[PDB]
RNA sequence: GGGCCUGACUGCGAGGCCUGCAAGCCGAGCAGGGGCGAAAGCCGGGCCUAGUGAACCGGUGGUCCCGUGUGGAAGGGCCAU
RNA sequence: GGAUGACCCCAGGCGGUAGGGGAGCGUUCCCGAUGCCGAUGAAGGCCGACCCGCGAGGGCGGCUGGAGGUAAGGGAAGUGC
RNA sequence: GUGGAGCCUGGGAGUGAGGGCGCGAGCGAUAACGUCCGCGUCCGAGCGCGGGAACAACCGAGACCGCCAGCUAAGGCCCCC
RNA sequence: CUGUUGGGAAGCAGCGCCAGAGAGGGUGAAAGCCCCGUAGGCGAAAGGUGGGGGGAUAGGUGAGGGUACCCGAGUACCCCGUGGUUCGUGGAGCCAUGGGGGAAUCUGGGCGGACCACCGCCUAAGGCUAAGUACUCCGGGUGACCGAUAGCGCACCAGUACCGUGAGGGAAAGGUGAAAAGAACCCCGGGAGGGGAGUGAAAUAGAGCCUGAAACCGUGGGCUUACAAGCAGUCACGGCCCCGAGGGGUUGUGGCGUGCCUAUUGAAGCAUGAGCCGGCGACUCACGGUCGUGGGCGAGCUUAAGCCGUUGAGGCGGAGGCGUAGGGAAACCGAGUCCGAACAGGGCGCAGCGGCCGCAAAGUCCGCGGCCGUGGACCCGAAACCGGGC
RNA sequence: GGGGGGAACCUGGGGAACUGAAACAUCUCAGUACCCAGAGGAGAGGAAAGAGAAAUCGACUCCCUGAGUAGCGGCGAGCGA
């Protein structure tokens, strides 16, 4: 139902593949929210009035001094006291449904396919590790760097060559994720990475 | 931490399939000699707790 | 993250103190006394723009009354005469006429005496 | 579609209720708590599900009934889960406890008992028990009741 | 006032009164086995409204429902008090 | 009405404590951002009789300041005295 | 009788110190700005507006905003007004 | 690299280049290529480590048949007093043992929740034993962590000053500038301080130094005020001053007018709190629950700890949980079941829109929101109680 | 060979109370706080006189789950394999 342009030495073929016809924006939103929440460090912390360094002594008598009543100086009403309901170390991760994740993956690739921004390649002609080599290959492939590109391939030498380009994000196929797809204006995958993708949304 | 089941409710009461709360009639534990057979008999049945009280008791049985 | 007060309260206080320019003593200098003064000020302005409509009608009526009594009738009989004559010039314009155009007001008095 | 287009559906992410933040909110000062009770205090009331202000509670005035058990506790005995004929309509050939556990019908650690809601089909069904009507239907439909032990 | 009697029933209970809850109250009718009456019928205590006490804990009679590997037993449950 | 929050027309409601509900403003931080605004001057400060907004606010202009700030759209809270 | 009517299910409450007045009673002394019920009302929450010299609850009247326009309500029309 | 504006280029402009390096921090402003780094690599004579590799050594090793010699003693075991366990005397077993009594060596003994029988499990009264687990004084890495009232009590000569006999208590206090170029010299002054000169892009950046709010205190100017009754304003008109059919400032007279908050039936109230200003200051979080809601899937839905990957990449993992059947104290039966003699009566149960595909739905998962339970649970506040010390 | 020290962590020997039960004594807080002895980079535990019903498993430790289940409980509050 989608016609996906392939890049071959023999020429621009066409591979067909069924991806979700319907894009559900809210669902992709839920996946990105999950991805961004689970990476949070959760390292904000404060000190309660029990965790603060001061003595528990009552600073002056309850009655007859003419001052307001007080207990110890760690109470949160004091400058330098403990803090009320401050943050504590916290785990923001949660288990988004696997079927939502997998469906989000497929929709994210579908969205690029429907825009014409998904390109598959058999091989990276002569890119062997050097950024200049990938730049030449990119130009011939139509990747002039005017659009950000998510490059998914299991070829290490291709990833090492592209990764320092400001407009390229590089992933191995087992790391395809919808936040990285939506981050970038174009999707560029190995036929090998494509099959890993197809195995995962199956 | 997770709620604990209230065991006094669990020993007195049942939640039915449709979420009613059923208990035993009171009043025949003792002092029965002069109670009519009608009173003894009808006190041998279960009854449905009034809605306000049934809602509270069901909150005490979070895992039934 | 922490969100300390920062600039927010200073700016709210300056809005209020600016509205209170001209007030006496701390009523223009203290944020607290200025706010209290403005509470009253806002109620007064509301109450007084209602009241201004009555203040002016009272003034018109008094001036109309004196104009009438130069022609030998009082305000109440004058107004009744205008109602029977079907004349609907309001009290704001009648009082202007009584001062700025005495020949027209004299005519209006005529119509009113004659309408009874 | 790009990052600035990612949006929750309307109503998906609602704002919270923030009390004690000024007169305009509707929730200032007393913070929707009213004036001056035990319920207004930090710490609040006794458990509203049970406590009734000192009188003997609704629950405690009701009588206990039944066996509640004793130490050393629950007597191990074989337990049965019933599975209706209707739930067997998707199987072909032979159905057995392990198959119904896999399909999400029977729970592990439960002997299988077939029950008679629905219609039988000609299947060889292996189980630890059968309702009287489930035997009747399964025989009439050409099935093979195989009783286990 | 007299005769014969034990319905001062067992298993239930349509429908209501009252009512915050829990209680309290009235109840035709069906079945079992009866009492009185020739019968129609009446009888599930008392002309009526007070004579009373929720749970928990325990006793007694029955039931034979549970019985910690098994058969028993201990100890419980249920019905009645 | 027109088809849908496109704007219009007609009609009606619109005092308010405890309290229920709705819609917004602003503060700190994250994505947006290897971007973009910035010494031809960031943030903050001091003015304004100007503009927008019912309002909380947001612009714009002059002065100060001298190096940071951060959009549409979303996310999270040590969020408004 | 189409009303910010009613009924059903469910989420969230707050309130469980009332007070004046009119009428009907009890208590009190055919006392209390007294006290305790009933029907109603207002204040509470309308200490917003007119009248009552001033004054929560007496009379008039239910304040969405603006007007240097008009009609009335109670109460007033010798001067303060 | 060059030009250009600027005190200064890294900004803007022209033409280039590197990249397994475009993480980040500096440099006079905003730099991939100036500097320190980063990617990728390299490195120990000496001391420490060495759970990995190699090598030693210690130690490890049969079958019948007979014999009945040994197999952990004040022990088992029973009773009494207790502890441990979910078990609070309970039908109270098990494990431990302070007191009393007190065995046996496999045909011995302990256990399977009183006890007895049967059937099984196990070998007490000697000792040792890596790893998986806990913690963070110490080192490093990383933050939808703080940014000088915050963050540790301490960014600074802080467990200091100071308080206390003592245990013990316990602060405040960061910033010139790009560079000290930290102002020679002259002038008034005893000095302090200042005025010139001079430095600087800038000196109300001059060391009592970035920015420099507010209360509070002055100097100058406009309007105004000594016959006037006031919660201090507000409405109106007029005068004067200012900026140019308008507006800003001021206020003479006239009208009206009982501060704010709290608590109350009721407060301007002669009821509470507040001298004023600035800053800190109170409804949260985890887990569970119950509704509502945005999505996923649907007779199913979903994983947990982990494991693999990544180094802000996700995947695997079905153990388990909820749901798919209820009724009954239970045996048990089951779209029924319980009470009952009942085939009676009653209680509790039981049940899609469309032209096969849609849809819509049990239910369940995740996000979000309200409220509930457990925790200090909105914040501050006792008098007290207890432990260990002084 | 020992002695003394070490932020927490660990084991053993002793061991509270406020509080909760809307009073309080059993019960709770809790074998927690704290005192003490000892240990080490860990400590404890550990190779069945085990479990408990599987004709079964096979040291110990630690995580998930079983499960707020079984049960315990002035059968209260709660406690909890
Ligand atoms: N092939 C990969 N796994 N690439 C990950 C990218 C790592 C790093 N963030 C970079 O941009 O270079
Ligand atoms: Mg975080
Ligand atoms: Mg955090
Ligand atoms: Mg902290
Ligand atoms: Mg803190
Ligand atoms: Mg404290
Ligand atoms: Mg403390
Ligand atoms: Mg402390
Ligand atoms: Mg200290
Ligand atoms: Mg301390
Ligand atoms: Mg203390
Ligand atoms: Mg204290
Ligand atoms: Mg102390
Ligand atoms: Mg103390
Ligand atoms: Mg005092
Ligand atoms: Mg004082
Ligand atoms: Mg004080
Ligand atoms: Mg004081
Ligand atoms: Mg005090
Ligand atoms: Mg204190
Ligand atoms: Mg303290
Ligand atoms: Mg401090
Ligand atoms: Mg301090
Ligand atoms: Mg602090
Ligand atoms: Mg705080
Ligand atoms: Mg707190
Ligand atoms: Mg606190
Ligand atoms: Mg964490
Ligand atoms: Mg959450
Ligand atoms: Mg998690
Ligand atoms: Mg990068
Ligand atoms: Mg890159
Ligand atoms: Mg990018
Ligand atoms: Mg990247
Ligand atoms: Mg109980
Ligand atoms: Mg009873
Ligand atoms: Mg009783
Ligand atoms: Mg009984
Ligand atoms: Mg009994
Ligand atoms: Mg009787
Ligand atoms: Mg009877
Ligand atoms: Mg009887
Ligand atoms: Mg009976
Ligand atoms: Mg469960
Ligand atoms: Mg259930
Ligand atoms: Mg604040
Ligand atoms: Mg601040
Ligand atoms: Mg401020
Ligand atoms: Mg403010
Ligand atoms: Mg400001
Ligand atoms: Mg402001
Ligand atoms: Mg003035
Ligand atoms: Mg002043
Ligand atoms: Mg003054
Ligand atoms: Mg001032
Ligand atoms: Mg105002
Ligand atoms: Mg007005
Ligand atoms: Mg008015
Ligand atoms: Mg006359
Ligand atoms: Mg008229
Ligand atoms: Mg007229
Ligand atoms: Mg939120
Ligand atoms: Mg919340
Ligand atoms: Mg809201
Ligand atoms: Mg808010
Ligand atoms: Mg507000
Ligand atoms: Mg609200
Ligand atoms: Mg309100
Ligand atoms: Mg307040
Ligand atoms: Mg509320
Ligand atoms: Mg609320
Ligand atoms: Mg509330
Ligand atoms: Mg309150
Ligand atoms: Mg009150
Ligand atoms: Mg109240
Ligand atoms: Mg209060
Ligand atoms: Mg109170
Ligand atoms: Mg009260
Ligand atoms: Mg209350
Ligand atoms: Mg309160
Ligand atoms: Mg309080
Ligand atoms: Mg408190
Ligand atoms: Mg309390
Ligand atoms: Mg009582
Ligand atoms: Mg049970
Ligand atoms: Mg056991
Ligand atoms: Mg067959
Ligand atoms: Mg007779
Ligand atoms: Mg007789
Ligand atoms: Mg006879
Ligand atoms: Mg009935
Ligand atoms: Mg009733
Ligand atoms: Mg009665
Ligand atoms: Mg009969
Ligand atoms: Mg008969
Ligand atoms: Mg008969
Ligand atoms: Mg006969
Ligand atoms: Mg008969
Ligand atoms: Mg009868
Ligand atoms: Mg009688
Ligand atoms: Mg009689
Ligand atoms: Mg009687
Ligand atoms: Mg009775
Ligand atoms: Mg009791
Ligand atoms: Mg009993
Ligand atoms: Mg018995
Ligand atoms: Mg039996
Ligand atoms: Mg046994
Ligand atoms: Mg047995
Ligand atoms: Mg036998
Ligand atoms: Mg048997
Ligand atoms: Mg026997
Ligand atoms: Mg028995
Ligand atoms: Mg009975
Ligand atoms: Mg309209
Ligand atoms: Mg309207
Ligand atoms: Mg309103
Ligand atoms: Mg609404
Ligand atoms: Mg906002
Ligand atoms: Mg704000
Ligand atoms: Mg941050
Ligand atoms: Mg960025
Ligand atoms: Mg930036
Ligand atoms: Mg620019
Ligand atoms: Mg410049
Ligand atoms: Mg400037
Ligand atoms: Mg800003
Ligand atoms: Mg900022
Ligand atoms: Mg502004
Ligand atoms: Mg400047
Ligand atoms: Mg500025
Ligand atoms: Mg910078
Ligand atoms: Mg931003
Ligand atoms: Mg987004
Ligand atoms: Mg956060
Ligand atoms: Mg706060
Ligand atoms: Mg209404
Ligand atoms: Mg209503
Ligand atoms: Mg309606
Ligand atoms: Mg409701
Ligand atoms: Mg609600
Ligand atoms: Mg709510
Ligand atoms: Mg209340
Ligand atoms: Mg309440
Ligand atoms: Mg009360
Ligand atoms: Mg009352
Ligand atoms: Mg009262
Ligand atoms: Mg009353
Ligand atoms: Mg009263
Ligand atoms: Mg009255
Ligand atoms: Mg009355
Ligand atoms: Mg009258
Ligand atoms: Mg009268
Ligand atoms: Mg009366
Ligand atoms: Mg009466
Ligand atoms: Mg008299
Ligand atoms: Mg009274
Ligand atoms: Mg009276
Ligand atoms: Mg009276
Ligand atoms: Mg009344
Ligand atoms: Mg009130
Ligand atoms: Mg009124
Ligand atoms: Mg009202
Ligand atoms: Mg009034
Ligand atoms: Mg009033
Ligand atoms: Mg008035
Ligand atoms: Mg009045
Ligand atoms: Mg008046
Ligand atoms: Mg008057
Ligand atoms: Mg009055
Ligand atoms: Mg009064
Ligand atoms: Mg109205
Ligand atoms: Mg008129
Ligand atoms: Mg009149
Ligand atoms: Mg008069
Ligand atoms: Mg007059
Ligand atoms: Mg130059
Ligand atoms: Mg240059
Ligand atoms: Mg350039
Ligand atoms: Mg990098
Ligand atoms: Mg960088
Ligand atoms: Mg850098
Ligand atoms: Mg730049
Ligand atoms: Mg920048
Ligand atoms: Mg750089
Ligand atoms: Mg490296
Ligand atoms: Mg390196
Ligand atoms: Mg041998
Ligand atoms: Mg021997
Ligand atoms: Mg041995
Ligand atoms: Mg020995
Ligand atoms: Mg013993
Ligand atoms: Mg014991
Ligand atoms: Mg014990
Ligand atoms: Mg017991
Ligand atoms: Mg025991
Ligand atoms: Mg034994
Ligand atoms: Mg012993
Ligand atoms: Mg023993
Ligand atoms: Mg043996
Ligand atoms: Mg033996
Ligand atoms: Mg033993
Ligand atoms: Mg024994
Ligand atoms: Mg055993
Ligand atoms: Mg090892
Ligand atoms: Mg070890
Ligand atoms: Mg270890
Ligand atoms: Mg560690
Ligand atoms: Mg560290
Ligand atoms: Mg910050
Ligand atoms: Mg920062
Ligand atoms: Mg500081
Ligand atoms: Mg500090
Ligand atoms: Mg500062
Ligand atoms: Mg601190
Ligand atoms: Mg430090
Ligand atoms: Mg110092
Ligand atoms: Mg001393
Ligand atoms: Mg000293
Ligand atoms: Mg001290
Ligand atoms: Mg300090
Ligand atoms: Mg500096
Ligand atoms: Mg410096
Ligand atoms: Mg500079
Ligand atoms: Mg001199
Ligand atoms: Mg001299
Ligand atoms: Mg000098
Ligand atoms: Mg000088
Ligand atoms: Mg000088
Ligand atoms: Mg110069
Ligand atoms: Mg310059
Ligand atoms: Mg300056
Ligand atoms: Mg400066
Ligand atoms: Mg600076
Ligand atoms: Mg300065
Ligand atoms: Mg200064
Ligand atoms: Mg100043
Ligand atoms: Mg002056
Ligand atoms: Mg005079
Ligand atoms: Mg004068
Ligand atoms: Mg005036
Ligand atoms: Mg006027
Ligand atoms: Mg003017
Ligand atoms: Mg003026
Ligand atoms: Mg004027
Ligand atoms: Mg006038
Ligand atoms: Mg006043
Ligand atoms: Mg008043
Ligand atoms: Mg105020
Ligand atoms: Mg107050
Ligand atoms: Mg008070
Ligand atoms: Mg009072
Ligand atoms: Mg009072
Ligand atoms: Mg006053
Ligand atoms: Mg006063
Ligand atoms: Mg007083
Ligand atoms: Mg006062
Ligand atoms: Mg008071
Ligand atoms: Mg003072
Ligand atoms: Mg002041
Ligand atoms: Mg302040
Ligand atoms: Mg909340
Ligand atoms: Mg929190
Ligand atoms: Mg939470
Ligand atoms: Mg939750
Ligand atoms: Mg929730
Ligand atoms: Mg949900
Ligand atoms: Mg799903
Ligand atoms: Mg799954
Ligand atoms: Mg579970
Ligand atoms: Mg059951
Ligand atoms: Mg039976
Ligand atoms: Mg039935
Ligand atoms: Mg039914
Ligand atoms: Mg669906
Ligand atoms: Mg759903
Ligand atoms: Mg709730
Ligand atoms: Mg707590
Ligand atoms: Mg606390
Ligand atoms: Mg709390
Ligand atoms: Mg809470
Ligand atoms: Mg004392
Ligand atoms: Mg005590
Ligand atoms: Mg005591
Ligand atoms: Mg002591
Ligand atoms: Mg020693
Ligand atoms: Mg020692
Ligand atoms: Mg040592
Ligand atoms: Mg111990
Ligand atoms: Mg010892
Ligand atoms: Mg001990
Ligand atoms: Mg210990
Ligand atoms: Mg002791
Ligand atoms: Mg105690
Ligand atoms: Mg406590
Ligand atoms: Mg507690
Ligand atoms: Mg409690
Ligand atoms: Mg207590
Ligand atoms: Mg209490
Ligand atoms: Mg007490
Ligand atoms: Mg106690
Ligand atoms: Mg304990
Ligand atoms: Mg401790
Ligand atoms: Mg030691
Ligand atoms: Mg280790
Ligand atoms: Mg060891
Ligand atoms: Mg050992
Ligand atoms: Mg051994
Ligand atoms: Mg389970
Ligand atoms: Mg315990």
């Amino acid at each position: 139902v989608y016609q996906i342009p392939v890049l071959s030495p023999s020429g621009r073929r066409e591979l067909a593949a069924d991806l979700p016809a319907e894009i559900n924006p809210h669902l992709l939103w839920e996946v990105v929210r999950w991805q961004l929440a689970k990476r949070r460090r959760g390292t904000a912390s404060t000190k309660t009035r029990g965790e603060v360094a001061y003595s528990g002594r009552k600073i002056w008598p309850q009655k007859h001094t003419g001052r307001a009543r007080h207990g110890d100086i760690g109470a949160p009403i004091f400058v330098g006291g403990g803090v009320v309901f401050g943050p504590k170390p916290r785990d923001y991760s949660y288990t988004l449904p696997k079927k939502v994740r997998k469906k989000g993956l497929a929709m994210a690739v579908a969205d690029r396919a429907r825009e014409g921004k998904l390109l598959l390649v058999e091989a990276f002609a002569g890119v062997n590790g050097k950024t200049k080599e990938f730049l030449a290959w990119a130009k011939e492939a139509g990747l002039d760097g005017s659009e950000s590109v998510l490059l998914v391939t299991g070829n290490e030498l291709v990833r090492r060559a592209a990764r320092n380009l400001p407009w390229v994000v590089t992933l191995a196929p087992e790391g395809l994720n919808v936040y990285d797809i939506v981050r970038t204006e174009r999707l560029v995958m190995d036929l090998d990475a494509w099959e890993v993708f197809q195995n995962r949304i199956g | 931490p997770k709620m604990k089941t209230h065991k006094g409710a669990k020993k007195r009461v049942k939640i039915t399939a449709s979420g009613k709360v059923v208990a035993m009639k009171t009043g025949k534990r003792h002092l029965n000699w002069q109670k009519s057979g009608k009173e003894i008999r009808q006190k041998g049945r279960k009854f449905v707790l009034a809605k306000p009280e049934a809602e509270r008791i069901k909150l005490l049985l979070p895992y039934e | 993250p922490r969100a300390k007060t920062g600039v927010v309260r200073r700016r709210k206080h300056k809005k209020i103190l600016k509205l209170a320019k001209g007030y006496w003593g701390l009523r223009s200098k203290s944020f607290r006394k200025a706010r209290e003064t403005l509470f009253a000020a806002g109620n007064y302005a509301y109450a007084h723009r209602k009241r201004r409509k009555r203040d002016f009608r009272r003034l018109w009526i008094v001036r109309i009354n004196a104009a009438c009594r130069q022609h030998g009738l009082n305000y109440s009989t004058f107004i009744h005469g205008l109602k029977k004559a079907g004349i609907e010039v309001d009290r704001k314009n009648l009082a202007d006429l009584a001062v700025r155009e005495p020949q027209v007001f004299a005519e209006l008095v005529e119509r009113a005496k004659a309408a009874q | 579609m790009k990052l600035s287009d990612l949006r929750p559906n309307p109503g998906a992410n609602k704002r919270r209720k923030r009390v004690g933040r000024g007169p305009g909110s509707g929730h200032g000062k007393t913070a929707t708590r009213g004036h001056k009770g035990q319920k207004s205090r930090s710490g609040g009331l006794k458990d509203p599900r049970r406590f009734e202000g000192g009188r003997s509670t609704t629950l405690m005035r009701l009588p206990k009934r039944g066996m509640q058990g004793q130490v050393p506790g629950e007597i191990k005995r074989p337990r049965y889960q019933g599975v209706n004929l209707k739930d067997l309509a998707r199987f072909e050939g032979e159905v057995t406890p392990e198959l119904l556990v896999r399909a999400g019908l029977l729970k592990k650690g439960y002997r299988l008992k077939i029950l008679g809601e629905g219609e039988a089909k000609p299947l060889k069904v292996v189980a630890h028990a059968f309702s009287k009507s489930a035997l009747e239907k399964l025989k009439a439909a050409g099935g093979e009741p195989v009783l286990l032990e």
